[PDB]
């Protein structure tokens, strides 16, 4: 039972930078069931425009892959733990604008407590609570 | 009337997994110097390989669901771990280092990369101390808040110095199936890695699969034959690495201009720690050169083959690795016992609309965590003299970016990490089948 | 000489002719005298044992049907209508052995059991008639 | 580049009635689409993955079928717990609006 | 079907009828592909090797008497008065095989040696007569 | 009884008579139940596996020539003039088996291949004639 | 210690005995060990009296 | 009162990642896991 816990809601200003954490725990230790195998996507939900995909971070080597609209202004880092059954995922959006106000979700792709879903990265079951970032003056 | 007739030795096989042992040429290894990948223990391979062609045989291959690559990954991990077992454990080397930068004949490129660190290390007598100094790279030391430093991997793993006589040179190894098992080789020159293979052959051993560990580039590897081959699990999926194979050499010449000297420090009763004492001569940044015209061409072939999957009107763009550790953001490889991390931004950085050499700055690391093992690290001992490499970029590990919804451009950044993809580019044509030589067929015969 | 599995795509007649080539390479491979506990010696021992036991299982299956040492053996169990009933000429002139295995892959166990029962019954019959 | 489009925006229905709504794509995505349920104030929960395969926990009343470009999500025997917002998902692409099931 | 060792307490005739059931389960058990040096993989390898060698020893004993591949084999050595001389009907209608083994436990080796000598002698005789 | 390899220096006739003594001691030696990773248990496991595989290879070579379970087997391939052509009386009255092996060491493989081909051909012939 | 700048000292277990105990080297099945019973054997060349053990 | 003296709050000096620096840490040890040496000294 992988659970993802995010940080609190933040109120920023245009031109600022927000760093949302994402604590993940319960992955497991065995290879294929560890945090160093399951990517942590970052999905933005703007009210009215539906969900939007921002990028995913693979926690083994930190290999990130950002969406085209956000290249140059988004950075993802990891804090994978010792046992590799947990960790923390960060995302920094350094060029916040008025249109970036939304609820940001960190998600993984582990549906079941006993399945190796390492190579199926788009079954986004473990959604985070959601960090409501408000960017306004 | 019909009666059951049992036939023994029918040419029938079924898909199955097995234990694939190793075979290698006797002349490949010097027979005097040991190897991190044990070659002496491998059975001596036959001088003449016995490859048998199978006519009228179409078999379904799948390089992404092949147990050969996983078994090879496990084998390499086990070899690397067992090679470090008898070597020296550098637990005393975690002390508080008094480091000062080396400003003796240093170029501006490597102004602060090297640190002359003096520390106190136990001698053979545990009641006496020793004050010794060593040259550590910037990436191998982290400041503690002259200043105070410590090893980068000293709060996360225990350092084990690699044995100076154990060679890290890749030696070809042939994965051979046991008796009753056969290895099917796909001789199709245009094979996407999945689906039927019209030209299926049978071998007893694989070819010479050099265990070259690398990222962003497949070095010293097996080429394609007709054209540059783009092979991905799902080219639409951006989370799947794109494996590229080159039909022609892309020669890359590495070098380490510093003339490092190895100084042996006795850290215990019979244990020796080899440290970079001094460097004789000028200090220059390690770099790797790649012919500009040969790359720009190779990239032209790559984009021509890539435009097939995405359309002929896309603006294919190559860019440099964004984010990640040093093992992914830079081309990581091993050159003569020293680990290089080269900034392959000049190699990529290019946009393709429908004598000169490229110099890639490189950084050297001595504390290496290869397979991301928890609580395990390795200290590569310094290599005396100037190190030079001449390798062949035989492939790429690319990665498409993502949700470009209406955009016509498709950016392909490099990036490896998973060495199973590195060794998948060699085992894509091979497949292990289990021989079932017992079959029943109907005849008009009658047992008396 | 077509080599190991040379007649895989050939007609079942040619494969029945060349059975011995596949039969030879079922127990001995390229697999010095001493045993080591490195990875490669470990895998070598595992491979040797696996090949030995698989060949022994196949040989036992041959022997308990009274066909030990015979590449082609004639038995006494007929073919039921449930099993594949396609023409003899088509099976033996228009087929490969892989296709034939794929076609009758499920009815293997019951055919084997019928072979066991017939072999045991005819052994009893031979022992009884030989006592006279 | 996939332009996932889900219609209709809303679907009012009574308890026990079956509902259907489609997520039309632009190109061939085989059967690599996933269906989600977004209850008001709660995180999205997967309904159907790989086009037809069903999530273990949820009952079999939720059925999703389709291949190629047009995919269909069906909710037979509607109950007051199914009132939520649903949306498809093909890899990194999401529909602009999604379908919101409401009570008649 | 009585299962493995099903006719252990049954008459020797029924056991002779059902020999094949015991014969099948002598080489293959419930005994993934990779070999490990934990306790369980170690014991697994030992068990596989032990089963292989025991089955091979039994098969060799069958074969060197000229009874390879035969569940019931007829030989040419008579029964000495030293060995058990009880009635044929009583042995084959009033006995289990365990009791029969317990009764003639000693003597096994000399019977085996007589079988070896008779098999070799008749092999020589067949080779000599076949040369004519 | 001359023991293991007792007739090594004896005439080939006596060795052909005593073949069974050498045949018995090819699979079982003096080689408790548990497996250990000390040097001696390691070497013991290696020796057991080596003996098993060597005996199985010899048995397979016997069987694929249609001579399984036979100490002396008659075949259908003639003797070419290239192979040793010395007198029958001299070979079978004035020779030891070691000398005979030393004399025809080379050639073994081609004789084995001819045996394979003849066995397969006569298996096909028997299957064809038995269908009538 | 004399061997302290060259090797690491491992104390022998006091209960492990160093007394030589005879050991018989036995060949596996399918292999034989030839014993030369010649009483004047130079270690090389033919042995007229060859035995098998 | 049942577990009055069963638990002992033991503070000791333990090596950190750097062998030349020490660390002062504390732990709760059961009475059966510590024996007095003759606050007091335990091991
Ligand atoms: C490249 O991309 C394609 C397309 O996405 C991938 O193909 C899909 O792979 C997934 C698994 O990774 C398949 O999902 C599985 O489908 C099963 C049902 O499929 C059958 O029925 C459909 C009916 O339309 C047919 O189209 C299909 O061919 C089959 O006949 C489900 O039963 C599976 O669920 C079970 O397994 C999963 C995974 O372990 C569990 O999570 C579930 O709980 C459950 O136990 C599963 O959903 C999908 O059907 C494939 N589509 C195809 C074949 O077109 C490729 O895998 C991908 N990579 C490669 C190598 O090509
Ligand atoms: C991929 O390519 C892009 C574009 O070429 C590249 O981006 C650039 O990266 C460099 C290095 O990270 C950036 O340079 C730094 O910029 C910061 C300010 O933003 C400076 O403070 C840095 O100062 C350096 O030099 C100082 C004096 O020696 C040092 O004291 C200091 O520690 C730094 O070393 C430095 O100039 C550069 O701004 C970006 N610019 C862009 C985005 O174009 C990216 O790094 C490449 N990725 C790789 C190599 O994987
Ligand atoms: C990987 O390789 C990349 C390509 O070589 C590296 O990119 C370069 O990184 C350096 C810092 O390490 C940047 O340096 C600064 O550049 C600014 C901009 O000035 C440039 O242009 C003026 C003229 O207009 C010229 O005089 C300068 O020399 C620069 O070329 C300077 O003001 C700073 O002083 C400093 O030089 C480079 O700009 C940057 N190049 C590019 C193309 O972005 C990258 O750092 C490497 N990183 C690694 C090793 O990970
Ligand atoms: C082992 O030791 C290393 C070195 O001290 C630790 O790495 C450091 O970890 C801290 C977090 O605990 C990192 O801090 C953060 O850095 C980012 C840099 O952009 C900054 O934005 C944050 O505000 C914060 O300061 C620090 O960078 C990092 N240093 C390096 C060189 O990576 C590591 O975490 C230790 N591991 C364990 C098991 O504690
Ligand atoms: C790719 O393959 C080439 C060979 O085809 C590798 O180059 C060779 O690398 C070894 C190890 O660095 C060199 O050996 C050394 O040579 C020097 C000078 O002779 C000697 O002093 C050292 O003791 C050692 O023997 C070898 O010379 C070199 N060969 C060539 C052609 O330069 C290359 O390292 C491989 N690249 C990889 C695996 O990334
Ligand atoms: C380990 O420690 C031992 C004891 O300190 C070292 O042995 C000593 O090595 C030196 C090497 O120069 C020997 O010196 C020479 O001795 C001869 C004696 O005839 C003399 O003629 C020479 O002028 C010179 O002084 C010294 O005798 C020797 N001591 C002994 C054997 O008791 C040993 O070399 C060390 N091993 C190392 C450094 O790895
Ligand atoms: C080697 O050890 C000595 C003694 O510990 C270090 O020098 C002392 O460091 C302490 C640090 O608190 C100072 O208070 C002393 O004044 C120093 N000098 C003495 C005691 O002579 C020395 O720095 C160590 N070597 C290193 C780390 O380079
Ligand atoms: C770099 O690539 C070239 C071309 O593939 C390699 O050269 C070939 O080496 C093989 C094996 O010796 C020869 O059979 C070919 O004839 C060679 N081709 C040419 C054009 O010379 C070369 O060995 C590679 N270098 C490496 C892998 O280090
Ligand atoms: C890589 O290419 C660079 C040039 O791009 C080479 O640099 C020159 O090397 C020669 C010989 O050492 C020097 O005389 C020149 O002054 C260097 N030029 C510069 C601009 O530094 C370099 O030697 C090449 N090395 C390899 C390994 O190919
Ligand atoms: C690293 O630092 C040490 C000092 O900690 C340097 O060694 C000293 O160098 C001076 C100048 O050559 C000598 O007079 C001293 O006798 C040396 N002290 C020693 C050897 O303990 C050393 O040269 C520095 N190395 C580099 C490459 O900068
Ligand atoms: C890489 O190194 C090789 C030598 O190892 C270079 O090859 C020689 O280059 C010179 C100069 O162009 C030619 O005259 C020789 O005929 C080449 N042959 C040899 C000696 O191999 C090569 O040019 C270097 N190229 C790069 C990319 O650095
Ligand atoms: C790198 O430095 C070493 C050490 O100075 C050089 O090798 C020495 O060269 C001198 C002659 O100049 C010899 O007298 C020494 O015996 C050599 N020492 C050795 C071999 O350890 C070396 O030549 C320098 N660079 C290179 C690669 O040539
Ligand atoms: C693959 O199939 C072809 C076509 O059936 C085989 O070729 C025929 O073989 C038969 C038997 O030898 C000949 O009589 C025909 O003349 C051949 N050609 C045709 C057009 O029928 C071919 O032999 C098969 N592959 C193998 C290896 O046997
Ligand atoms: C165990 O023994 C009984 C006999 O005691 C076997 O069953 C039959 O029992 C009846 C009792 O009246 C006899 O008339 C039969 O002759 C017995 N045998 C048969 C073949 O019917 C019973 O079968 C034996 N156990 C097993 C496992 O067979
Ligand atoms: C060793 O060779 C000798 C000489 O050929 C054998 O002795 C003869 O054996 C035959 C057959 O038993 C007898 O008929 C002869 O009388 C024996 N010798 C003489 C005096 O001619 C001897 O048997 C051979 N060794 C063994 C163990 O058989
Ligand atoms: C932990 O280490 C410190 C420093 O060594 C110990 O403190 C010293 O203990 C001796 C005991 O005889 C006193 O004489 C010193 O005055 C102490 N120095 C101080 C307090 O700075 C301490 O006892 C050790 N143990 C613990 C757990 O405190
Ligand atoms: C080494 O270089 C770094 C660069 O940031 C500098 O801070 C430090 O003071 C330098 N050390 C010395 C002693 O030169
Ligand atoms: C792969 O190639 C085969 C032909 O060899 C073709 O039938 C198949 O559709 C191809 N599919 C992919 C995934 O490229
Ligand atoms: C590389 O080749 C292409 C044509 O294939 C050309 O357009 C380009 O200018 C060349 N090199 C560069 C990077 O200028
Ligand atoms: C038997 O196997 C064939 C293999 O193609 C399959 O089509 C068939 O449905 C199976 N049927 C039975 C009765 O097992
Ligand atoms: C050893 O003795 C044999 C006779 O037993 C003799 O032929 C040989 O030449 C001798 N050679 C040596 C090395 O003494």
């Amino acid at each position: 039972h992988v659970q993802l816990w995010q940080s609190g809601a933040e109120v920023k200003k245009p031109g600022a930078s927000v760093k949302i954490s994402c604590s993940a725990w319960g992955f497991g230790t065995t290879s294929g069931y560890s945090f160093r195998d399951y990517r942590v996507h970052w999905v933005r939900h703007i009210a009215g425009q539906g969900f939007q995909w921002m990028g995913h971070m693979q926690p083994r080597y930190g290999a990130v892959n950002y969406a085209r609209q956000f290249q140059g202004r988004i950075t993802m880092t990891r804090e994978v733990s010792f046992d590799a059954s947990g960790g923390t995922a960060y995302m920094e959006l350094r060029s916040l604008r008025s249109d970036d106000t939304a609820v940001y979700y960190c998600v993984t792709h582990k549906l079941y407590d006993g399945e190796d879903a390492s190579d199926l990265t788009w079954r986004l079951d473990p959604w985070g609570q959601g960090t409501r970032v408000i960017v306004s003056s | 009337n019909l009666w059951v007739t049992v036939y023994y030795g029918v040419p029938v096989w079924k898909d199955a997994e097995t234990t694939l042992f190793c075979a290698s040429d006797a002349k490949a290894y010097e027979t005097e110097k040991h190897n991190v990948w044990a070659t002496h223990a491998c059975v001596p391979t036959d001088p003449n390989p016995q490859e048998i062609h199978l006519e009228n045989v179409t078999e379904e291959f799948n390089m992404w669901k092949n147990n050969m690559v996983e078994q090879m990954h496990t084998d390499i991990i086990s070899l690397w771990d067992q090679s470090l077992k008898p070597c020296v454990k550098l637990t005393p080397l975690c002390v508080t280092l008094q480091c000062t930068n080396v400003t003796n004949n240093i170029t501006d490129d490597m102004r602060g990369e090297l640190k002359n660190c003096s520390f106190n290390m136990t001698t053979e007598l545990r009641d006496k101390k020793q004050k010794v100094y060593s040259l550590f790279y910037r990436l191998d030391v982290v400041q503690i808040n002259n200043k105070e430093y410590r090893l980068i991997n000293c709060n996360t793993s225990a350092i084990t110095q690699a044995c100076p006589k154990v060679s890290f040179e890749p030696i070809p190894i042939h994965y051979c199936a046991p008796a009753g098992f056969a290895i099917l080789k796909c001789k199709d020159k245009k094979f996407n890695g999945t689906g039927p293979c019209p030209s299926v052959s049978t071998v007893q051993c694989t070819h010479g699969i050099k265990p070259v560990v690398s990222t962003q580039l497949l070095l010293n590897g097996s080429l394609a034959e007709e054209e540059v081959m783009i092979r991905s699990e799902n080219i639409t999926n951006n989370a799947k690495n794109i494996l590229v194979q080159f039909n022609t050499p892309v020669q890359i010449n590495c070098t380490r201009p510093n003339n490092n000297t190895r100084k042996s420090i006795r850290i215990g009763p019979g244990q020796a720690f080899y440290a970079t004492g001094d460097i004789i001569g000028d200090i220059r940044q390690a770099h790797c050169n790649v012919s500009k015209a040969t790359w720009n061409e190779t990239l032209g072939k790559v984009v021509k083959q890539l435009r097939k999957h995405f359309g002929n009107n896309t603006i294919i763009r190559f860019a440099n690795s964004s984010g990640g550790d040093l093992e992914v953001t830079t081309h990581s490889f091993n050159c003569g016992g020293e680990f290089f991390y080269c900034n392959t931004s000049g190699l990529f950085n290019s946009t393709w609309i429908s004598n000169d050499s490229i110099t890639l700055p490189c950084r050297i690391k001595q504390i290496i965590n290869m397979w991301q093992r928890i609580g395990q690290a390795m200290y590569a001992p310094p290599i005396q003299g100037v190190i030079r490499c001449v390798s062949n970029i035989t492939g790429l590990i690319l990665t498409r970016d993502g949700g470009s919804t209406n955009s016509t451009t498709e950016t392909f950044r490099p990036g490896g990490g998973d060495m199973r993809d590195n060794w998948r580019s060699e085992l894509y044509k091979y497949k292990v089948v289990k021989i079932e030589p017992l079959g029943v067929a109907p005849t008009r015969c009658k047992r008396r | 000489f077509l080599g190991f599995l040379g007649a895989a795509g050939s007609t079942m007649g040619a494969a029945s002719m060349t059975l011995t080539v596949q039969a030879r390479n079922l127990l001995s491979g390229i697999v010095q005298h001493l045993l080591k506990l490195t990875v490669w010696g470990i895998k070598q021992l595992q491979a040797r044992v696996l090949a030995v036991e698989r060949y022994l299982r196949d040989q036992q299956l041959l022997g308990i049907w009274g066909c030990s040492g015979k590449l082609i053996c004639c038995t006494n169990v007929p073919w039921n209508s449930s099993w594949s009933n396609r023409n003899l000429s088509e099976i033996w002139d228009n087929m490969t052995w892989l296709q034939w295995d794929k076609e009758i892959s499920n009815y293997t166990q019951i055919i084997y059991g019928l072979l066991e029962e017939s072999q045991n019954q005819q052994e009893k019959n031979e022992q009884d008639l030989l006592a006279l | 580049g996939v332009h996932l489009t889900q219609s209709p925006a809303s679907l009012s229905a009574s308890v026990g009635d079956r509902v259907t709504f489609t997520c039309q794509a632009s190109q061939d995505i085989t059967n690599a689409i996933n269906w989600y349920q977004l209850r008001p104030g709660k995180t999205p929960k997967l309904m159907i993955h790989d086009g037809s395969t069903l999530r273990r926990g949820v009952p079999s009343r939720f059925a999703g079928s389709g291949f190629g470009t047009k995919f269909t999500f069906t909710i037979d025997n509607l109950q007051p717990e199914d009132l939520a917002t649903y949306f498809c998902q093909h890899y990194e692409f999401f529909p602009p609006v999604g379908t919101q099931v409401e009570l008649n």
